[PDB]
Order: C-alpha cells, then structure tokens, then sequence
C-alpha cells in the first residue's frame, strides 16, 4: 500500500509487529533515513513499515536460434503475491517445471536451480556430475594402461587495443 | 565543595525514535568527569553555554526554584517555580531577593505564558538547561536515589518535556529554595562537544561514550562503536592554536576619495566613459557598505561585508550611465546592444557594481550607442551613425551605474581597509592578515632576499609562504603552525582503558615523554628489551604489559646467530607433520544493487533526471552482474577443479588418519563437517535497491564440492585433477608426497603411527585455536567486515545530503516544486552516483584482489591439492605435503599439512669425498660426519647409510676440489662377491 | 614455463600433466595449445605399501 | 643456512655446498662447481662488480624503483598542483575564499572548490589503489622470488 | 582529507561532513593501503622468524 503518514509518504507493507516507543517520539529511523516504524495516528499503534517484495526479473531463453519459448524469473519473492509455478531459495521461478533427475547447469538460476528441453522449459537442482563414488580400500590401485595427447587451448587477452583518447 | 560528575548531562538529541544505532552528534552538552559547584546560600552562577541543574535525594521536597539571567532588566528574566500543582515558566522580571519563596514571585515586567498539569517533583530531579536558536530547552528525568554523600553511576538520558520558544539571551542563572543548614542541590556546565549515543532494543539510551575526554574515548568516537581493539587508530591532528589576531597594513593612513566617484555624479556617457584611478590610502567601504543610499549592489568576486579586510593592488571605479532597463547588461558575458557595443564586462569580472537611484540626478548630453572587455573607442563615420541621445525627465528612465574593478595578488596593494594596524609578532603561531593575506602561521627569518620590485612570494600550491611584511619592509617566512598527527595506543577496552598517545614527528619541546623517529610518545615509557611487537607505533618502535602500557624498540626475532664454518652441518634429527590454516577469500557476497532504485527510491521523477545522464546505472548493473557472475566463477574455478562428484568410503580404514573432522558428518543433517561447522558457526538485511544474489552453489553445494575434493584427495590423491580418478590409499599418497620433497618415503611407513597422531593432534590444535581467537580465522571474518562495511556506508550516504536540503527522499524530496525538485534531485543523483560509483569501484578493486587470491586457491587446489607444489612456503611454512579445502562462507580454509623439521645436530661435513685418489659427489643427500664415521643422508632428516657406490658419483680427482677430505666408499658388490 | 620449458605445476599449463604449448598470434591476445598428457584406460590392481 | 631458514628453523650450510645444491636442482651435476668453484667465485664478483659499475654510471639502471618513486612524487605533486586549481571556485585557488564571500556565496563557490578537490583526492586515491594493487602483485612476486 | 580539502578552516569541515563520509572513507583506504605497504615489507623481509 502506497501511504501518507501525516506528512511522510511511502509504499510498503504495514505490520503490527510490537515496539515501544516513548510518549514524545513520534517514528523510527534504520540506519538511512528510511523510516522502518511509524506509530498511527488516531491509534498509537506501532506499524513497522517493510518495503514491498520487490526483486530483480532474470529470463530463461534457449536462443532463438533453437527455440522460442519464455520463462521469465522472480528472484528473491515469494509467488504467493503475482505456466507451472516453482519455488527456490533465489525466488519463484515461472514458466518452468521442476524435475526430480539430475541434469547438468545450462542456464543457472540461482542457488543451485538451473535450466528448452523436449519443447519445454525446465528447472532443474543442479547436477554437479556423476556421482562417482570412487571405490577406496586400503590395498586398491588403480594404473592407467594409456593416454591421451590432447591439446587443450586456452585464451588469454594479452593486449587490448592501445585506446589513445586525447 | 567540588566533586566528580560522573556521567550525567547526556538526553535524547534529535527527537525520534531509533533503535541499535550509535547515533553520534554534537550539541552543547556537558562533558564526563567535570567539576561543580555543590551547596550543602545560592550561587548565582554563569550560564556560560548551557546548564546542569540536579537536586539531592535529601528526603522531603525541594519546595520551589528560582532561576533567571539577573533580575535586574538588562535582559529579559525567567523563572520556572513551581507550586499548586503548576509550572510557572514566566520570563517576568521577578523581584532581586536573596531569600525568596512568593517572596520574589512579582513584579509582572514583559512575560510570556505557563504550563499546567505537570506537578513534577529520596529522588534526583535531572534537569538541562540550554538556549540554541533561541528556543530555549528544558529536560527531566526524575530517578529515586538512596544514596546522598557520593553521587550514584550509571547512564540516565534525559528527555524534552518542553521546547520553550522564549526568544530571550540567557546569562547566569541560580536556585533559590523556600524556607521550613538544609539541603543541597548540584550545578554543572556544559561545552561544545559531541558524543556517541548507544540505543537499546526499545530506543533507550543505555550509554553513551565521550571522546573530547580521553584519547580512548577519541578512538571510540572515530570508529563509531564502544569496542575497540589493538591497534594504533588515527584520531585527529594536533594543531596549535592561534593566540591573537595581528594586522599589519602600511604605513599610509589618508582617506581616499570615494566621493570623486560616487559623489562625483557627472558620469561620463558609456559611449566615451571615464575611469577613476585610486591608491595609496587605508580608505574604509564602511560607509557604502552599511549605508545602502543605491537600488543594486551585485558583487561578484568580493562581498559587500568582507570588503573592509582586504587591501587591493589596484582599484578602478568605471563610471558611465545606462536606462532603468538593460541593466542586467553590466555583467560578465551578459547580451545586448549596449554589452555588444558600449561597455563589455570581462568574462571573469571580479567586483561590485552600484546602480543606486538616479530619477534627478541622470536627468540630452548623456548620449549612448563586438568589443574587448573594458573596451574603449569612440569615432564617427543611406548613411548610418550611431550618435543617438536620451532627454528624460521610471521603466524607460535611465540610472547611474557605477563600476568597481578590483585585482587581487598582482602587485603591491595599495588601497586597504579601515581596519587598524596590530604590533607584529614572530615565533609565535599567530593569525594574521597582511594586506588580505588571511591565515595563521608563525613568522620567522629566512636568509631568502626579497627583491626589491617585488612584494610577495609563493610555493607550489598557491601558499604564500614568504611575504616581505608592509610597513616594515622585513624578510619573513610564514611556517605553518606546530601539527603533528595524533593517534592512540590503546590495549583494548576489553582489557585495560590506560592510554597511550602518538605525536607524529614533533620534537618533544612542543608537546611521561619517549622521543622516535615518527614523533615523541606520551603516555609510555621505553623498555630496554625485545617482545613481539604488539601494535606497531612508527619507525621500528611499537608496544600493555605487566599491567602498565609500555612503547618499546620493536623486536626482530631476537639474533638466533647461526653457527657458520667451513664444515658446520645442521641436519634435523628430527620433524613435526604441522599443519597450518593460511585461510583465503575466493568469492564475496553478491550485491548486484539496483541502481535505478537505489539511487531513485522508486520515485517517477527521479527516474527520468537519471536516465538523463546516459546510461550510468547500465554500467553500474553491468559492472556489477559481471563481478557477480565473477564471484560464481572464482567459486567453480576453486571447488569445481573436477566433474565428477567423489562420496567418500562408508568406513575410513585410513591407515589411523583421522578424516572426520574434515570429512562429511553424517550427524548433521548437511554435508558440513565437524571442522567446517566449526568454521560456519565461527566466521558467523534488505533495504532501498541493495539486495544479495545467492550464490549459484548453495552453502551445501559449495560443501558438496568441498567433500568430493577432499574424498578425491584422500581416495584419488592427486591424479584425479589430471584424468581419470585413480584409487590411491591414503598411505601411499602420502608417502609418494613425501617423495616429492626431497625425504624418502620410508620416513612415512616407518613413524606411519606417529605421523598419524601427529597429524590428529595438529587437527584438534587447529579446532581449538580456531574455537579460542578470532585471529586464527580473522582473514573471511575481515573480508566479511569489509564487505558488510563497504554496504553500511553505502546505505548510510542515503542519509547524507550531499548538498541537498534532505537525505530522505521519498517524503520531502520529490515533493518540492518540479523545477526545484529537480535542482535537489539532481544535487543528490550527484552525490547518490558519485557514492555508488566510488563504492563499485572500491568493490572492482576488491573483486580483483579476491580474484587474484581466488587464482591463488585455485591454483593451490591445483598444485597443494591436486599435487603437490615443489614451490617451497607456497602451501605453508615448511616442505608441503598436502591441503584440505574447507567450505568456508566467502572464502576457502586451507589445511596446508606441511613436513617441518625439529630437532637439529652438529656434525663435521665435506663437500666432496676422496677414495683411492678419485672424488666421490653424493647422488642424494649431504655428506656429513658425527665424527669419526662419515654418513650421507636425505638433506632434510638424519638417516645416516654408509657410503656405497650407490649413493655417490665420481667426477674429477682429488686435487682440484678445494673443502675435499678422506674417507672410505664401500662396494655395493664386493661383499655380495664376498 | 610451458612454451620455453616443462611446467611442474599440476593442473597449470592445460588440464593434465602438461608437455609444452605452441604460442599463436591471436589478435589483441595470444593463444596456447597446451599440449598435455591425459592418461585414460584405467585398470585396478591390488596395492601395497 | 641456505634454503632450510624458511622451511623450519636455520640449518647451516656452507656457501660451496648449498651452491652445489642449486646446480643440483636445476638439472646441472654438482661436481661442476666443486670443479670450477675458482671460476665462479670469480664470475660471481665480477658480475657484482659490473652491477656495481652499471649502478655507478649507467642512468635508469634501477630505473624500476626509480620509477614508481617518481610516480608517486609526481602524483603527489599533481595533488598539490591541484590544490592551486580553479575547478570554477570565483576564479580563485586559495582555499581563503572567506574574507571575501559572505557565507551563502562562499559556500556555493567553495562547496564546487570541495567537488574538485574530492574528485582530485578520489582520483589520487583510485590511482593509488590500482597503483598498490600492482606494487602488491610485484610484493607477492618478490615473497615468491623470494622464500 | 580535512586539512587536503579545508586545512585550518572550519566552515568547509562542518561542510565536508554533509558530503556523506568521504573523509573517513578516503583516510580509511588511504591507511589500508599504508598498513599494505607494511604487511608488503613484512612478508618479503620480516618473513624470516
Ligand atoms: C524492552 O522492554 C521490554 C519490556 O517487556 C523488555 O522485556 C523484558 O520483559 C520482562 C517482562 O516480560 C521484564 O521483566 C524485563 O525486565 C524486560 N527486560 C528488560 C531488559 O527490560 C525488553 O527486553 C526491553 N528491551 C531492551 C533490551 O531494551
Ligand atoms: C513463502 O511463504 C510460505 C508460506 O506463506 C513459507 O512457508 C515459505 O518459507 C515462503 N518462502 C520461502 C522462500 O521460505
Ligand atoms: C516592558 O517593556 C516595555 C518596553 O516598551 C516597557 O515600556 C514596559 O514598562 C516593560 N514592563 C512592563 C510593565 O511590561
Ligand atoms: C557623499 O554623499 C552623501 C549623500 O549622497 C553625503 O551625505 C556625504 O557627505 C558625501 N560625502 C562622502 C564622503 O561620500
Ligand atoms: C629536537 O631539538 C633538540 C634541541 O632543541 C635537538 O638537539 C634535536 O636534534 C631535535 N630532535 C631531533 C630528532 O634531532
Ligand atoms: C621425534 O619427535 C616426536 C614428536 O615430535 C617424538 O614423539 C619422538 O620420540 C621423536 N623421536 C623419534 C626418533 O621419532
Ligand atoms: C579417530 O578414528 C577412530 C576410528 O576411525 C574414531 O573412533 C575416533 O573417534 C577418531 N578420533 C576423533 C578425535 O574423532
Ligand atoms: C652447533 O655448534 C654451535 C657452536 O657450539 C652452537 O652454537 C650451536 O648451538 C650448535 N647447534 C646447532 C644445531 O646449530
Ligand atoms: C658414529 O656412528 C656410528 C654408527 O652409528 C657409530 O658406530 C659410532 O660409534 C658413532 N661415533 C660417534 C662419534 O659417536
Ligand atoms: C688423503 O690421503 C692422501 C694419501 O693417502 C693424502 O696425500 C691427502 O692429503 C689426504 N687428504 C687430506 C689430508 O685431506
Ligand atoms: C579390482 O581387480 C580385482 C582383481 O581383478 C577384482 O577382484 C576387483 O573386483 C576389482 N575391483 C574393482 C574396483 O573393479
């Protein structure tokens, strides 16, 4: 709700979470100047004012070289307040369904969710590899009987361009 | 008599609530500690800046209060009785009597009002008394008190249970009671100063903490908390002040003729204008500054007030005419006919323009018409000419305009103020002011020689630091005052509160005393030995011990003096499998602050005044999402060095290793071990825009690739950062790391029991170390700090007004009228831009020196981990073994197990060794002797073989290798024949 | 280190026991084939110290 | 003590054989030196003594620190320059505006004099920082040429 | 910061103040930086024990 607390204006969610205040202070303040408590007029409640469940807007595309299909992202909300609806620690992801298999981080979401495929969008928990468990014992070697010359490349930028803005 | 006021004097400053903020201001407030004038008589005593009044408990009541400046009409009184259950906050000028009641309660002289239903007052009746912008204020807080000799401690904050408006001066004051020896009551003052109050839970000042008081009490006023630790902290810097003014004008004293300018008033017509020149006099602008006999007086450069301090190199007073209208033209770049013809104004103009009322004076002769600043040409040539005139008799009517033209520092000024001349004074920090110059220093000799056209000299950075003084004609040099930079040795308030205090580079006759190279040190004494130096001071001497705080030569280490000579060996005997934390950040936390919120509180307005300013905020956000994305790639780079996820074995069988410290606790519900819960526990807000991005890999996910490289180094070892995994028992890993540096591998299966307690016993020292300091794990516990401090600030300069009226934005600002709004907004998109931008850079900075340590981990992972790096101190002090990465929030917990001898010997040694005329060079290991046997052995443990052909290499003979001795080299083969 | 020589460092010079790298003349950059030794085929026989 | 003073605690060693050692390590057979020690002790001191000579006449020879001390005297001496900058500022440069501005007008032209004077300071301690992160890695190169 | 951009006046100090805390911020890094050049001494020389 947008507000106009006798003279201070803002857009928030107004609590009844319990404070004290004394008898000639009017509101509080955090640490900027961003008034968390305000008492309401005509009542002396305590109100402690928290900004709205706002949050960044990410979108979960293939290309559009591959496909088309959307799934547009809600990070850190709950989607309690506005396709398949899945919830994550980073927020509420829309326009993907979860999926109980492991599959590897192609579009990473945010804490550990990560997304076309099969002509639909998903959202996956993130598959950090097979889950090799290598067997140990106390008396188990294993020697490689060959090998393989492979010329891994990589690229590294030396010199960028020589930029002699006068 | 006198007595300590403890702690009182402090209340509520700014009216709001707030709470666990140390909301530090300054306001006329009585400091700790002070002295006041107790009665057992009332003293009337000085209300110098504000007052402190309080009773005693003495049972009873304190029947009535009598206050007031005099009493006797030089200003206008006041008086706060208090009787029948009213408060008499009358300002009447009440009767002078020494034993009032209503003795003294008359004479109804100029009053204002009276406040009811407040009957206040073994009790202390607090009160504060202080007259700022002249709305006097008025604070209480009534607290019970048994005891009455010694004044109780404790913090009691006082509130404002009225504002008076009284609009009068208030100069001393007393308290008169009524009559039934007797009571008491208690007097303070208070001074100009600040404090920091601490609110509680519920927005009650449960403390406050001075600082002009002790130098602590300074370094708990900079850095902004009641905690502070070891370490020196700058404060503040020493300044002498000035003692008394000094002026030194020349040694002219007429007046000069203003008024053969401005009473001259025959002009001359701006088409041939005439110009007044003036010097050598002390004529005063007094009289044209207060005396505003004009219509205009627009001063650019000087002000009408400090006229009167400078003294001027020259001065011209234009004088010429213009109409009622166009007279906006007289000034610097300002358009029209008469500026593009007539008279142009330099673009930097500096001085006052007069365009006093001329309906009778101005008026037919006064005619009127690009050109050069201060310009001047008058000539004549379907004809045209500009000969054009005015004969006037209030819009069309023309003015007298007069034009003062004033240069500054150029030449010898001539023409000063009417301010009088001072002594001279010398040696001495004194301000002063010559001939304008305005500043404080102190005024030596220099064997530097003024020449004689010249006046003034100068340094680098505009300082005047020579001026050849006026009226004297002398050689001076104007030495900045004595400032040295003040800081403070302090052990910690957890500890003591004794302080020591730092005098940077002053000689100790400017202010017990311990001269240094950086400045004499008061508040310490030296001490003629070597400890480790506690907390570094300056030039290599630094410091509480023993109960008393000490500053010290620093110690080195002390001189071990290893034993040199020509055949002096010391090969260890022995060694300890040490392991040792060097923890490292690899990522921070993401922050990815939406800049156009941030900085715009979602206001509509504030947004189009930012996306004015060409995509600022795009580089912010894309700046930021790419040190975000950093951040994950810093994170996968240090834990992600495999694909393959390893789970550790169901039943450790690790030849007597230990891994379930480190290893995953099956316990606890997530995959962090006993170690790296400790380290969770131990190392351990949404607002306007400022939000985090959670990390791709959650804390459990990050562990999860914790775990699996540290099964892949238990179980894999070091090939599985290479290819394939390859099954390695942690036995013959270990032994084929320590083949790797140098010691054989049968150091290890032959102590495998004791390097295993070792090893165990190096771990639990490692849980308790981190369990006991902080210092241990200080380095992510820093880094943290540094971050959530880079943020606090951050959010803090919303609170700031970067030059705007109000810090806040969504209620006063943004409600403003829509062109000055803008003017605000656009002050504090400014300010807000400049903070954001000054904090993602310092944030680029930070993110490349976490990424440079981030490529560090990861090449450690790579080289400590999956290896074992021949780098000696790269993976720890000592020859390295191994390492365990541990999940650690925002930063990784290196356990670099590393081999480091103990126990040393002496022994005779050789750099060859001669059989049967031919050299012998060992192929590993030195050649040594524990004296009449020789031995070679690994260069880094005593494990002494005979000598065989084996262990040795020929090359050359036995006289030419200078250090070459006899001995015997064994066969590996004749007793195998034999 | 890996262009004029053998670099020890694990898992520095290419993924894998590096052999050596052939520099490239990439624009504004350089580029490294990072030849390396990468074993495969592994076969598990039984250990002892 | 050679190498062993950063590894543990000081273990002495002769110069002859820990500079045998370091042939050794680097793929070259001790008994070279313990052959040609005469030799090298007199290359080793001739190259001093050329280092000596280079350092003597030889100009921006240790121009390196030489360098970053003259970029710090120059950066320095850009911010004192910039002390006696305008920025605006009533085309003064002396921070002394008062004692020729009222307060109101005094605070706008100085409160520009302080917007220049923050963004030089912000400028020099931007530098600075970029500057100390490259001293920095060059200090973690020397901690790792050197130990 | 307070005497670089004020010196001995004081006007131009209370002012500073509104500009948010640039001052502590600026010596805070400043004296980061020196207390860098100091563990920089210390970790090249004083890493002898
Ligand atoms: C704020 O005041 C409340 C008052 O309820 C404090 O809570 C405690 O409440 C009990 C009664 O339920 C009292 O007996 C205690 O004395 C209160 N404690 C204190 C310290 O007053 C609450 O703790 C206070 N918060 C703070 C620390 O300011
Ligand atoms: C969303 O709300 C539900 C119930 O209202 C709560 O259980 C849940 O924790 C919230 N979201 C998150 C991320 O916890
Ligand atoms: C109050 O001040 C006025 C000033 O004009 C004076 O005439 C008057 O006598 C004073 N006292 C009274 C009676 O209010
Ligand atoms: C100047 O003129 C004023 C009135 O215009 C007159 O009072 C005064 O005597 C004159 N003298 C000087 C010195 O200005
Ligand atoms: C301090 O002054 C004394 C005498 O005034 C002088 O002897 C001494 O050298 C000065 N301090 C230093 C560090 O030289
Ligand atoms: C070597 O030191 C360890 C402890 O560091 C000790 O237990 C042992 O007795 C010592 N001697 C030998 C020969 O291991
Ligand atoms: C050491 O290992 C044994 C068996 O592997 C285990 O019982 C013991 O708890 C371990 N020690 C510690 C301190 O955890
Ligand atoms: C070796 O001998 C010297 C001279 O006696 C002595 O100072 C030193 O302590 C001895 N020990 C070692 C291991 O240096
Ligand atoms: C030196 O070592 C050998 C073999 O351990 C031993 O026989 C001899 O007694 C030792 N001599 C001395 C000088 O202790
Ligand atoms: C070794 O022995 C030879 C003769 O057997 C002798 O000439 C030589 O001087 C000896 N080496 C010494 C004393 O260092
Ligand atoms: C390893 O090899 C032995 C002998 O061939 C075999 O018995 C065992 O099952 C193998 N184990 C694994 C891990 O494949």
């Amino acid at each position: 709700v947008n507000f106009n607390f006798n003279g201070l204006t803002g857009t928030g969610v107004l609590t009844e979470s319990n404070k004290k205040f004394l008898p000639f202070q009017q509101f509080g303040r955090d640490i900027a100047d961003t008034t968390d408590a305000v008492r309401d007029p005509q009542t002396l409640e305590i109100l402690d004012i928290t900004p709205c469940s706002f949050g960044g807007v990410s979108v979960i595309t293939p290309g559009t070289n591959t496909s088309n299909q959307v799934a547009v992202l809600y990070q850190d909300v709950n989607c309690t307040e506005v396709s398949n609806v899945f919830q994550t620690r980073a927020g509420c992801l829309i326009g993907a369904e979860h999926v109980n298999n492991s599959y590897e981080c192609d579009i990473p979401i945010g804490a550990g969710i990560c997304a076309v495929a099969s002509q639909s969008i998903i959202a996956y928990t993130m598959s950090l590899g097979a889950e090799n468990s290598v067997a140990y014992s106390n008396n188990s070697i294993a020697i490689p009987t060959n090998f393989t010359i492979s010329v891994t490349t990589e690229i590294l930028p030396v010199s960028m361009t020589k930029t002699s803005v006068d | 008599a006198y007595t300590n006021s403890f702690t009182r004097g402090v209340y509520y400053p700014d009216k709001v609530f707030r709470s666990s903020v140390l909301h530090s201001t300054q306001d006329l407030f009585l400091p700790f500690f002070s002295n006041v004038t107790w009665f057992h008589d009332n003293p009337v005593l000085p209300f110098n800046d504000g007052v402190y009044f309080a009773s005693t408990e003495k049972s009873n009541i304190i029947r009535g209060w009598i206050f007031g400046t005099t009493l006797d009409s030089k200003t206008q009184s006041l008086l706060i009785v208090n009787n029948a259950t009213n408060v008499v906050i009358k300002v009447c000028e009440f009767q002078f009597c020494n034993d009032p009641f209503f003795r003294v309660y008359s004479s109804a002289n100029n009053c204002t009002f009276e406040y009811v239903s407040q009957p206040f007052l073994k009790n202390l009746r607090e009160f504060v008394f202080k007259n700022i912008d002249g709305y006097f204020k008025i604070y209480s807080k009534h607290t019970p008190i048994n005891l009455v000799r010694d004044l109780p401690q404790g913090f009691s904050a006082l509130e404002p249970l009225v504002d008076l408006p009284i609009g009068i001066n208030i100069t001393r004051f007393q308290t008169l009671l009524a009559l039934h020896g007797a009571a008491a009551y208690y007097v303070g003052y208070l001074q100009p100063r600040t404090f920091l109050l601490k609110y509680n839970e519920n927005g009650t000042i449960t403390d406050a903490v001075d600082c002009a008081l002790d130098p602590l009490s300074e370094t708990k006023c900079t850095l902004k908390s009641f905690t502070v630790e070891k370490g020196i902290y700058q404060t503040s810097n020493f300044r002498v002040q000035p003692t008394e003014s000094i002026v030194r004008f020349p040694n002219i004293t007429n007046l000069c003729p203003f008024g053969e300018v401005f009473n001259a008033t025959r002009f001359a017509s701006v088409y041939a204008w005439n110009r007044k020149r003036i010097s050598n006099c002390v004529a005063d602008y007094s009289v044209l500054y207060n005396s505003a006999s004009f219509s205009t007086f627009k001063c650019y450069g000087v002000s009408p007030t400090k006229l009167n301090d400078l003294c001027f190199t020259n001065v011209y007073a234009d004088s010429f005419v213009i109409r009622g209208d166009e007279v906006r033209q007289i000034a610097p770049g300002q358009t029209g006919k008469i500026a593009d013809y007539n008279y142009k104004l330099p673009d930097d103009f500096t001085g006052c323009v007069i365009a006093w009322n001329s309906n009778n004076l101005d008026s037919y002769n006064y005619l009127y018409r690009n050109l050069k600043p201060f310009e001047r040409d008058i000539s004549t040539e379907n004809c045209y000419f500009p000969l054009q005139s005015y004969g006037f008799q209030v819009g069309y009517q023309p003015y007298r305009v007069v034009v003062l033209s004033f240069e500054l520092l150029h030449a010898p000024a001539t023409v000063c103020g009417p301010k009088k001349s001072t002594n001279l004074v010398k040696n001495k920090c004194v301000n002063f002011n010559f001939n304008g110059l305005t500043g404080t220093g102190v005024l030596t000799e220099s064997n530097k020689k003024f020449l004689p056209f010249q006046q003034f000299g100068r340094d680098i950075a505009d300082t005047t630091d020579a001026v050849r003084d006026p009226q004297t004609l002398e050689i001076l040099d104007i030495t900045p005052c004595s400032f040295g930079g003040v800081s403070v040795i302090t052990p910690g308030t957890n500890t003591s509160n004794q302080v020591a205090v730092l005098y940077q580079d002053v000689n100790c006759t400017e202010v017990n005393v311990f001269q240094t190279r950086a400045g004499c040190l008061i508040g310490a004494e030296h001490v003629n030995n070597s400890y480790e130096c506690d907390i570094p001071i300056g030039a290599g001497i630094c410091a509480v011990a023993s109960q008393s705080i000490i500053a010290y030569t620093m110690s080195l280490g002390a001189e071990n003096s290893v034993a040199y000579s020509n055949n002096s060996i010391a090969i260890p005997t022995n060694f300890t499998i040490s392991v040792t934390t060097e923890i490292l950040p690899v990522s921070m936390t993401k922050t990815s602050v939406d800049c156009t919120m941030y900085i715009c509180g979602d206001s509509t307005e504030c947004s189009n005044l930012l996306l004015q300013y060409g995509s600022f905020c795009t580089q912010l956000n894309r700046a930021l999402t790419g040190i975000a994305v950093e951040q994950d790639k810093n994170t996968q780079e240090v834990f992600a060095q495999v694909k393959q996820i390893y789970k550790t074995p169901p039943i450790k069988d690790f030849g007597g290793f230990n891994f379930s410290q480190i290893l995953p606790d099956p316990s606890k519900p997530s995959k962090r071990s006993p170690i790296e819960d400790l380290l969770f526990n131990k190392v351990t807000q949404k607002f306007n825009g400022l939000t985090v991005l959670p990390p791709l890999l959650t804390d459990e996910m990050i562990a999860q690739y914790t775990s699996a490289l540290l099964a892949g180094t238990i179980t894999s070892g070091w090939t599985f950062g290479a290819g394939p995994a390859l099954q390695i028992p942690f036995p013959m890993q270990m032994a084929y790391r320590f083949n790797g540096i140098g010691v054989t591998q049968n150091v290890l299966y032959e102590n495998q029991k004791l390097i295993a307690n070792q090893f165990n016993s190096a771990i639990g020292k490692i849980q308790d170390s981190l369990s006991s300091t902080p210092s241990a794990l200080g380095k992510l516990q820093d880094v943290v700090n540094q971050n959530a401090q880079a943020l606090n600030t951050l959010v803090k300069q919303l609170s700031s007004n970067f030059g705007a009226i109000s810090s806040v934005l969504n209620d006063i600002l943004s409600r403003l009228d829509p062109p000055e709004a803008e003017v605000q907004i656009d002050r504090l998109i400014t300010g807000r831009l400049q903070s954001l931008q000054t904090y993602v850079t310092q944030q680029l900075i930070r993110a490349a020196e976490i990424r440079a340590s981030a490529n560090l981990a990861a090449t450690k992972m790579s080289e400590c981990v999956l290896g074992q790096s021949k780098r000696v101190d790269f993976c720890g002090k000592g020859y390295h073994l191994m390492s365990f990465p541990q999940s650690a929030p925002h930063g990784v917990v290196f356990l670099h197990v590393t081999y480091v001898p103990a126990q040393e010997k002496n022994f005779t040694t050789a750099p060859a060794i001669c059989h049967d005329g031919k050299a012998h060079f060992p192929r590993e290991g030195v050649f040594v002797s524990n004296g009449t046997h020789w031995f070679v052995t690994q260069r880094n443990f005593y494990e002494p073989q005979i000598i065989t052909t084996d262990n040795t290499f020929v090359s050359g003979n036995c006289d030419v290798v200078i250090g070459i001795v006899n001995n015997t080299v064994y066969d590996p083969l004749q007793p195998e024949l034999d």
